[PDB]
């Protein structure tokens, strides 16, 4: 979970919720 | 744990 639960607002989670996801998806 | 239950998923 510290890789995506909390490890995401680490990273780049500013847009991991509305585009920056989409990139894995 | 604290929030990965849906942070893992959503977060």
């Amino acid at each position: 979970k510290l890789l995506i639960t909390i490890h995401d607002r680490k990273e780049f989670a500013k847009f991991e919720e509305e585009r920056a996801r989409a990139k894995w998806d | 744990m604290w929030k990965v239950g849906f942070f893992k998923r959503n977060r």
